[PDB]
């Protein structure tokens, strides 16, 4: 790509495979 | 084709196209993966 610029994509999963390892 | 429909709006070129295969289709992720091949087509397209 040309011009992609840095970020981070948020996981929707992520916070319920967190809850679920706790 | 914002200014044609209200106010003109601010919008890089490469912006456009990517609309404009999504338009016919097809994923912009296309165009970008092409972008330079795709204008040289188009600059060569206008010569000849
Ligand atoms: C957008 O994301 C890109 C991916 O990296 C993320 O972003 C950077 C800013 C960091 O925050 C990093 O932690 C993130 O994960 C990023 O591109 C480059 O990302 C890496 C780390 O992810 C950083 O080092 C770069 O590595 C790549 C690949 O590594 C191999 O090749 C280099 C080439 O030299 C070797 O040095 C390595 O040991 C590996 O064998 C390199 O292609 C890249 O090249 C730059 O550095 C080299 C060496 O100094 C120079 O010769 C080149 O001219 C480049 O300056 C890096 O070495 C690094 O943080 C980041 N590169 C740069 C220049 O910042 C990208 O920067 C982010 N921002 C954008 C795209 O605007
Ligand atoms: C989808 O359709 C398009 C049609 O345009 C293809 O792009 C064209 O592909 C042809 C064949 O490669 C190109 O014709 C060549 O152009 C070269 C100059 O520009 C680049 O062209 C190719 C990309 O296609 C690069 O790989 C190449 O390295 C150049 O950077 C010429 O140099 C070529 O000459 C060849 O033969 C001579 C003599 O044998 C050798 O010395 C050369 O090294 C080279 O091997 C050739 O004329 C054409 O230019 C491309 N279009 C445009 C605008 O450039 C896509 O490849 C195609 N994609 C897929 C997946 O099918
Ligand atoms: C969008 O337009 C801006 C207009 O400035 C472009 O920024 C400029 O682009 C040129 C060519 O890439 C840069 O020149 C080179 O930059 C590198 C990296 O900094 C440097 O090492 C070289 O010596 C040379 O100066 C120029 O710096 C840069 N100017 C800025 C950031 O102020 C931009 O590239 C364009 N982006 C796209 C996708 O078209």
């Amino acid at each position: 790509v040309i011009g992609i610029v840095n970020n981070t994509v948020y996981d929707p999963l992520q916070p319920e495979l967190d809850s679920f390892k706790e | 084709w914002t200014f044609g429909a209200g106010a003109a709006l601010q919008i890089p070129f490469a912006m456009q196209m990517a609309y404009r295969f999504n338009g016919i289709g097809v994923t912009q992720n296309v165009l970008y993966e092409n972008q330079k091949l795709i204008a040289n087509q188009f600059n060569s397209a206008i010569g000849k």
